[PDB]
């Protein structure tokens, strides 16, 4: 709580809500990794999740 | 409950048997809780992402 | 006259405090309180500072010193020299250098002869005082300050650790509490007169 | 049952020694002799006189309605030697003359209820069969020690010397010293009531009051559990995993068969092309020349003296090989706990555990590491790691107000973390007269 | 002691259980309907359970006035608990079920050696037959003895949706559950469910004996389908929110079945691998007690 | 010799979809899976008695490529090489060994490389004496063959 | 021959010792075994070995 006006208080909060949720794990970028380079190549390391 | 940041502490790790032919003798070792990798000098995963 | 024993400011005791702490464990929260809030409730925080792993209590390493043989860095109490093998040279290690330090500790605590003398003391006033440290405080502190669990009853971060000490504190079973206290033995004149502490 | 009751024990020599003297010290009629006839009437009647609630052994058979007023009134009886009890008093219908068994405790002689005598107390023998053994010359090394320590000069204590023979020492071994007067003969007489002055009654040789009231209070600092740091035995076994705090005990598994080590079981034979060291099962009787393959048991060495180097190998070689556990029980050790970060500073080896002189004792420290922040999200994995060889099973944990005071997330404790307890904060109240009492409780 | 009362521990009321439904809380039986259910073309069998092997840890007695019932609630459903599967607390338990031991079950859930006077507890023989079950699952972790888990699920689900057609019947086709929410309900519901005193209705659900069984179960068929629900979220895949008029609705993947880790790292609780080793040869012991 | 399976043991096939990293107490590991009851076991111990039979290493993460033959060494786990080459020789009793294959570039190495092995004899040994104090230590064999 | 009672390797002759010394015939000792005081001086004179 606070003493900044009710405008930024509430442009905060809805720029923090669309981080928090919106959500991309480790795997999504390891799964655009296989679209640059020849078929077949393989992938291992950090945790999908 | 949370992640380090500053580097923490190790045994450390240490190499033994890998040939056909081995005939140990279960001398030493240590007793305290140590770590033994077979392959020598792995951890190979140099791409960052940013 | 004969002057048997003597006397001194503070007693010691044979029963000290021990800690092993953790420098990667600190709260970002700098806490304050009033100067007769830290003064009674003050040591006693920084024995126990927050992200401490062990605190274990064992033979004090001051009043049984090397002055009388007692020897104890490893928390054994060693003697170098009471039961032996004669004829034949000491060894570097015994097992029966502990039960002979085991008896001479029991010498040294017979053999005592000590006074306790108030001195230094000082007495806070009520304004200067929080509710939860005040009634703890009968009227006078001893000058000078004392390390004990449950005087740190709201001085720690630690939220889960507050509670027990409340509830242990509440239940009538227990009652802590230091300062000049109420006494059978009282007025009693021996050229000076006779005080609880 | 209920390994209390039923009938009270003691050797004749305990007797004399404790019981005698000092019963002798008032004016009773010394303890009636159990009859080999029955008297259950007058047993505590000729027992109410002597105050001493115990009666002497002699001949032949207690009686049945006297084996019964023995275990009523809570009446001890004195046996030169017990081979056996059974004949002694013929217990004729339950079970009882020689088959549930007896035990072990002490009596601080409180059945005098009769104040100034009996001083001290249970904890001052536990500390004497503590002690191992003193000789002569030992007592007399001691002695000189502890005067020496203390600034008092001892230029001849304890030996007589004459002009024309030199230097003859005596020894300083007394025990209940109780000065009374010799009879021309040379013979010890008696108390000698109404002369004597009467201050050669008793004593334990100490600063009356002062001396015997600090003894008192000290004693009980000594036998407590928390100063006593010096744990016994070690079991050796090769599982694998990661806890949290020291003192972890490992049950022995499930199925397991415990032989007691031999310095026999072991035997050297012919395998394949080779000698090797085998292994014979007690149970089954079978060879099993491998240090590996050979059946899982419970090993417990007593003896870890006698054993050969090739012996010890075997045995520490199918811990690893074959999932043995194995034990020790020579080797004496004190632990202290070391915090999860830095580390080890001292590591020891298993070839040097079989090989440690009986008497002296090393330190091992074992690691706590309750409190540690587990790695990031994103970080290379492991491989077969970490295997653990020594536990204790003393245990250790023995002196510990609190521990690890910091806060999990959020408003928890941390699993498995203490807290002080309610008794080093509660300042009690002065005795009706003299020392510290409690709350008290309700 | 409280002695025990006859028709359960749970009939007292001195401590009962109540889901913070936000400003205002509510009974289990109250909150199940919020939530709907969506057939998918999927389906389990139920599978029988075998039986747990009795070799329960023995008796040590460190001095630790372990909070047994404490950590017991924590892993199944308290926020990410560390190192809820080791040793030495279960060990100083099994000493519970021995008769004759002076070594009482606080009210609280806080075990202690000898005795109190100022605390009262559960009398000795209500807690010797508890325990003589709860200690086993002390030892879940070993190689040999543990338990399964990507079976014990296909039950979960018949009763979080069962229905009675399909409870009566063997098997049911995959649900997909869907409730009204509040954005951060999911962990809210279990950051409460914690301080529910699960030690009172679990050392009465082996002390109840053949007709005040009967009653009990037909009676809190609630407070074991909340719990279950709570449970059955950290393990389920995928959480997919719905946005429609002005209400916001959360989606729970699949109630049945194990996706083996994450849920939702963000809009849920998770479970880690030192989790499943656990709640599993949990579910393996209630379940089985329990029907 | 060849050696075979000895008794209660389950054939397995390969693929780097069975081979996952997870995280168990307060560290990462891999972890296996045994497709037949869908497990975890993560640690090279205490792994069900498998006979895994791996027909190509393409995909062989060296770490995960490593942590099969630790687990042959603490579970006594039987695995198989199909697209090795190899020209070994038989050895007399004397002169012993001298080059040997490292039991890391036989699971990590290209396609196409034909590597030689070194085989043991042994029928002319000579055997110990009468009377003597035995001596320790005991001799390993990791690489079997199968033709024969 | 008898104070090796459980100090050699030799393992066929060290049950063949530790059977007919532990005999209920015969038994070994070694060191001080008992002590002649003195009458008028009250000292140790002549000791057995």
């Amino acid at each position: 709580a606070l003493n900044i006006d009710h405008f930024a208080a509430s442009v905060l909060n809805i720029n923090l809500r669309a981080l928090m949720e919106a959500n991309v794990t480790a795997d999504d970028r390891i799964k655009a990794l296989q679209a640059h380079s020849m078929i077949s190549t393989q992938f291992h390391g950090p945790n999908q999740g | 409950d949370d992640v380090g940041i500053m580097q923490q502490k190790k045994p450390p790790t240490v190499v033994q048997s890998r040939t056909d032919v081995f005939n140990e003798q279960f001398a030493n070792e240590a007793l305290h809780p140590m770590t033994k990798v077979i392959f020598n000098g792995l951890d190979v995963n140099t791409e960052v992402q940013p | 006259l004969s002057d048997d024993f003597k006397q001194i400011s503070d007693p010691k005791g044979y029963l000290t405090y021990s800690v092993k702490y953790e420098d990667q464990f600190t709260k970002k929260d700098k806490l304050r309180a009033s100067e007769a809030d830290d003064r009674i409730v003050g040591p006693t925080v920084n024995l126990f500072k927050y992200g401490a792993a062990v605190v274990n209590i064992d033979l004090n390493r001051d009043f049984f010193d090397t002055a009388t043989g007692i020897d104890l860095t490893k928390g054994i109490p060693l003697v170098q020299d009471l039961l032996v093998p004669i004829g034949v040279t000491a060894g570097a290690e015994q097992s029966a250098e502990y039960v002979s330090g085991l008896l001479m500790v029991l010498f040294k605590v017979m053999t005592d002869n000590r006074l306790v003398i108030v001195g230094e003391t000082t007495t806070p006033m009520s304004n200067t005082l929080s509710t939860v440290v005040n009634n703890v405080l009968r009227t006078t502190y001893h000058n000078n300050v004392g390390v004990n669990p449950a005087l740190l009853r709201d001085f720690t971060q630690v939220n889960w650790l507050n509670r027990d000490i409340t509830n242990m504190l509440q239940q009538a079973g227990t009652k802590y509490g230091l300062g000049l206290t109420e006494t059978r033995l009282d007025y009693v004149r021996l050229v000076k007169t006779i005080v609880g502490h | 049952d209920d390994l209390d009751e039923g009938i009270r024990m003691t050797t004749y020599d305990q007797y004399l020694s404790h019981i005698r003297e000092r019963l002798h010290i008032t004016n009773v009629p010394d303890p009636i002799y159990i009859t080999g006839a029955s008297t259950p009437d007058q047993i505590a009647a000729s027992v109410q006189a002597t105050h001493v609630a115990v009666v002497l052994y002699q001949s032949g058979v207690i009686n049945g309605s006297a084996s019964t007023y023995l275990r009523e009134n809570e009446v001890l009886v004195v046996m030169p030697d017990y081979y056996d009890v059974v004949s002694r008093f013929a217990n004729a219908n339950l079970q009882m003359n020689n088959n549930r068994y007896h035990e072990s405790v002490l009596e601080i002689a409180d059945i005098f209820d009769q104040a100034d005598f009996i001083q001290t107390s249970d904890a001052v023998r536990q500390l004497r069969a503590l002690m191992p053994t003193l000789s002569t010359s030992q007592i007399r090394h001691a002695i000189e020690r502890i005067a020496q320590i203390t600034d008092v000069d001892s230029t001849d204590y304890g030996k007589l010397t004459l002009r024309f023979l030199g230097t003859l020492t005596r020894s300083l071994k007394m025990q209940n010293a109780q000065i009374r007067r010799i009879r021309p003969d040379g013979t010890v007489l008696r108390y000698d009531d109404q002369i004597d002055i009467e201050a050669f009654r008793w004593s334990r040789y100490f600063l009356d009051e002062l001396r015997l009231r600090r003894l008192s209070v000290g004693l009980r600092l000594i036998t407590n559990p928390r100063i006593a740091r010096r744990f016994d035995g070690v079991r050796i076994m090769y599982l694998t995993d990661d806890d949290p705090d020291p003192d972890f005990v490992p049950d022995v598994p499930e199925g397991y068969v415990a032989v007691q080590y031999a310095h026999r079981l072991f035997s050297s034979s012919l395998a394949n092309k080779r000698n090797r060291v085998t292994y014979t099962h007690p149970p089954t009787g079978m060879a099993y020349p491998s240090p590996t393959g050979r059946p899982h048991v419970h090993m417990t060495i007593n003896e870890r003296a006698g054993m050969s180097k090739l012996v010890a190998d075997n045995i520490i070689a199918s811990v690893i090989k074959s999932n043995w556990v194995v034990d020790i029980h020579d080797i004496e050790y004190t632990a202290e706990v070391m915090t999860p970060s830095e580390g080890y500073t001292q590591h020891v080896d298993a070839e040097s555990i079989m090989t440690a002189p009986k008497g002296k004792l090393f330190h091992l420290q074992f690691m706590d590491g309750l409190l540690r922040p587990e790695p990031s999200a994103f970080d290379p994995p492991a491989s077969g790691e970490d295997m653990r060889l020594i536990y204790p099973l003393q245990p250790i944990s023995v002196a510990r107000s609190m521990r690890a005071i910091v806060n999990h997330n959020e408003v928890d404790r941390p699993r498995g973390a203490v807290a002080p307890s309610s008794y080093e904060m509660d300042t009690g109240t002065l005795s009706r007269n003299g020392d510290l009492l409690y709350s008290p409780v309700a | 002691m409280l002695q025990q009362p006859t028709g359960g521990y749970t009939t007292l009321e001195q401590f009962a259980f109540t889901i913070r439904n936000d400003g205002t809380n509510a009974t289990p039986t109250q909150f199940l309907q919020l939530l709907s259910y969506e057939a998918t073309e999927n389906e389990l069998v139920k599978k029988t359970i075998p039986t747990p092997e009795t070799h329960l840890p023995s008796a040590r007695n460190v001095p630790g006035n372990v909070y047994i019932e404490d950590a017991i609630t924590q892993a199944l459903f308290g926020i990410s608990a560390q190192n809820v599967n080791a040793h030495g607390y279960f060990s100083r338990l099994s000493a519970l079920a021995l008769p004759n031991t002076s070594a009482r079950l606080g009210l609280d859930g806080v075990i202690y050696n000898s005795e109190t006077i100022n605390i009262p507890f559960y009398d000795p023989a209500a807690v010797a037959n508890f325990a003589a079950t709860y200690a086993k699952l002390g030892n879940a972790s070993t190689p040999r003895y543990r338990a399964d888990m990507i079976d014990i699920y296909a039950h979960v689900g018949l009763e979080l949706a069962g229905t009675d057609a399909e409870r009566a019947a063997g098997v049911m086709p995959v649900k997909r559950a869907k409730f009204d929410s509040w954005e951060g309900s999911l962990i809210s519901l279990s950051r409460d469910v914690v301080n529910w005193k699960i030690l009172a209705f679990l050392i009465d659900l082996c002390s109840l004996e053949g007709e005040a069984l009967r009653a009990f179960k037909t009676r809190n068929r609630d407070v074991f389908r909340m719990m279950l629900f709570i449970m059955s979220t950290a393990v389920a895949a995928n959480v997919v929110n719905r946005k429609v008029t002005k209400r916001v609705d959360r989606v729970l993947e699949y109630i049945g079945v194990n996706s083996m880790r994450t849920a939702g790292r963000t809009a849920t609780i998770t479970y880690d691998l030192s989790r499943h080793e656990f709640a599993a040869k949990f579910l393996q012991l209630t379940f089985t007690r329990w029907n």
